[PDB]
């Protein structure tokens, strides 16, 4: 399209994006540094700090979601999924804010939200992310990634990969402009499996990825291949969930009561 | 397959 | 030449295809095993084209510059991938099925009648038609498998630095030439690009099924591959 | 690896 056009995209999109989710790398990073004054998140490095962690919310209201009798590994992993359940919902907000997408084949706009839901949530993790450890509950505490390491059986490294993901991601040093045409691009992939409109969908895309390199060429001029870099992320996204469902069905084979959330049961069931 | 709650998010969206 | 030629990229597509000869041994005239199997026969043409693959490296500008055991690395972790994109590409010709290098034609319902139904029509949905819609040429194909050979973050490389520059340098190449040779379609560096999501995913499970064909064994399979197939 | 590496060489 035309620059105007590819530059009130990119407001668009990151007008939305700020609508649509609430720690932003912003605040994130405002976070993992010192800035703002309030409250610097809680450490949970260990099972006693997870305790007061967890048990904070003892104190706090009681919202939780399986407060603990449950050993650690599990409640933690726990945390994750319904944290996943959260995002899922905040990027399907997102999603509804993209031009021409729910002027889509219905089906196609669950199959594109399916497939790029984890791709996505896995993005947005590296911006709460730095060497050492992950925020977490809006920003209220810091899980270190040498805790999540040690945990027991198959989940000591089920958060490994990401933060190593995570690292080389953060090096592009994107910021939430970036990333809001980033995820939109995500989303609007016309290679998900079982798709039955295409075109329509490259179509979007098209124009996309037009404004993210138009974004990334002034907001990054000394940047070099940083269009080309970050469209390779997207291949290693791919590889995170095939590594993390495989991690799934691991667990599923050694834990007796595994159980999944609904939501999340819906989106890997016949995933990829 | 279904999807039925990705269909209520998309139609409808998130509740409090 | 210019660090990355992109001429000499197409050199090494050209310089170890296919074309004549092999397009006819096994589909058309004679044909050496004689099995009874259609899993076996991808197999066996994956074999045949691993020993290719290495003389193909070797000709994709300052591979065979590299340290010796970077070269081993490399060529350990994107093997599938690179192999994939090439019958991929090869089978652009055919409708709904797959070329091997050892000339024969495997048809979706064989796929099927094997149990490596999906897989292989993801291959046909995902990669072949993709590449064919948007007519890549063998220079693309080129320049996307060297992007691919070029992977940084291959665990245990020696100096990963010095290959994501040549893959920046194969990125810069790539797009220079879709730009002078495709001006009428500006995003087309970036849709080049986007192929590789499939080509990963597809890859990965492509190893899946290997691993579930090692451990179970009947008739086993080709050295180097199985040499290969001690995973990474 | 023998095979893969012996060809790397030649
Ligand atoms: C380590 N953290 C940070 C969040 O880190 C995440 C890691 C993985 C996911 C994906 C989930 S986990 C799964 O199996 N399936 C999914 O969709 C989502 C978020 C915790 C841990 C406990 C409580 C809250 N936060
Ligand atoms: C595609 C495919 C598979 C593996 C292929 C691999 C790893 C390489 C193929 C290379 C070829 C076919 C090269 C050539 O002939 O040039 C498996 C067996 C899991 C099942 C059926 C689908």
């Amino acid at each position: 399209p035309e620059s105007a056009d590819l530059r009130a995209l990119a407001k668009h999109l990151y007008d939305s994006y700020i609508k649509s989710f609430p720690l932003t790398k912003a605040k994130a990073r405002a976070i993992l540094t010192g800035k703002t004054t309030d409250k610097s998140p809680f450490v949970i490095y260990d099972m006693n700090s997870l305790m007061m962690g967890e048990d904070k919310i003892k104190f706090k209201h009681i919202t939780p979601l399986q407060e603990q009798s449950k050993e650690v590994a599990i409640r933690i992993f726990q945390g994750c999924q319904f944290r996943s359940v959260e995002a899922v919902q905040e990027i399907t907000e997102y999603a509804k804010s993209i031009p021409g997408f729910v002027n889509l084949d219905l089906n196609d706009q669950v199959t594109l939200l399916k497939y790029g839901v984890h791709e996505i949530i896995y993005t947005m993790l590296a911006s709460l992310m730095n060497k050492d450890g992950v925020l977490i509950s809006e920003g209220q505490g810091f899980m270190t990634r040498e805790f999540l390491k040690s945990l027991r059986k198959p989940f000591g490294d089920f958060m490994e990969p990401k933060f190593e993901f995570a690292v080389k991601f953060n090096a592009l040093e994107l910021d939430d402009s970036d990333l809001a045409i980033f995820i939109a691009v995500i989303i609007l992939s016309g290679d998900r499996p079982g798709l039955l409109n295409v075109k329509p969908i490259e179509d979007i895309q098209d124009n996309l990825l037009q404004a993210l390199e138009l974004q990334l060429k002034l907001n990054h001029p000394e940047s070099s291949q940083l269009f080309a870099k970050l469209l390779q992320k997207m291949t290693d996204l791919r590889q995170i969930v095939t590594e993390h469902v495989q991690l799934l069905q691991v667990i599923k084979k050694t834990e007796t009561d595994m159980s999944l959330h609904p939501l999340l049961q819906e989106i890997y069931k016949d995933l990829y | 397959e279904r999807h039925k709650i990705l269909h209520r998010l998309l139609q409808e969206g998130s509740p409090s | 030449n210019e660090d990355m030629p992109v001429e000499r990229i197409l050199e090494a597509e050209l310089a170890v295809e296919p074309k004549t000869e092999t397009y006819v041994e096994a589909n058309m005239g004679l044909n050496p095993s004689s099995p009874n199997d259609p899993v076996t026969n991808i197999c066996q043409a994956a074999d045949k084209q691993l020993f290719t693959l290495v003389e193909w490296a070797k000709r994709i500008p300052h591979f065979s510059e590299l340290p010796l055991d970077d070269q081993v690395i490399l060529l350990r972790a994107g093997w599938n991938e690179l192999l994939i994109a090439s019958f991929s590409h090869r089978s652009i010709a055919v409708k709904d099925g797959i070329l091997l290098a050892t000339g024969l034609h495997v048809h979706r319902n064989s796929a099927h009648s094997a149990g490596v139904g999906a897989i292989f029509d993801r291959v046909l949905t995902e990669l072949v038609s993709k590449m064919r819609d948007m007519q890549m040429d063998k220079t693309e194909l080129g320049c996307l498998r060297a992007i691919v050979l070029f992977n940084p973050d291959s665990k245990g490389l020696s100096n990963p630095a010095e290959v994501e520059a040549l893959r920046e340098k194969v990125y810069a190449s790539l797009e220079a030439y879709c730009k002078h040779k495709y001006p009428e379609q500006p995003g087309r560096f970036a849709k080049l690009l986007l192929r590789l999501p499939a080509l990963r995913s597809i890859g990965l499970k492509c190893l899946e099924h290997l691993f579930f064909f090692k451990l179970i064994g009947d008739t086993p399979i080709d050295t180097f591959l199985m040499e290969m197939l001690e995973a990474p």
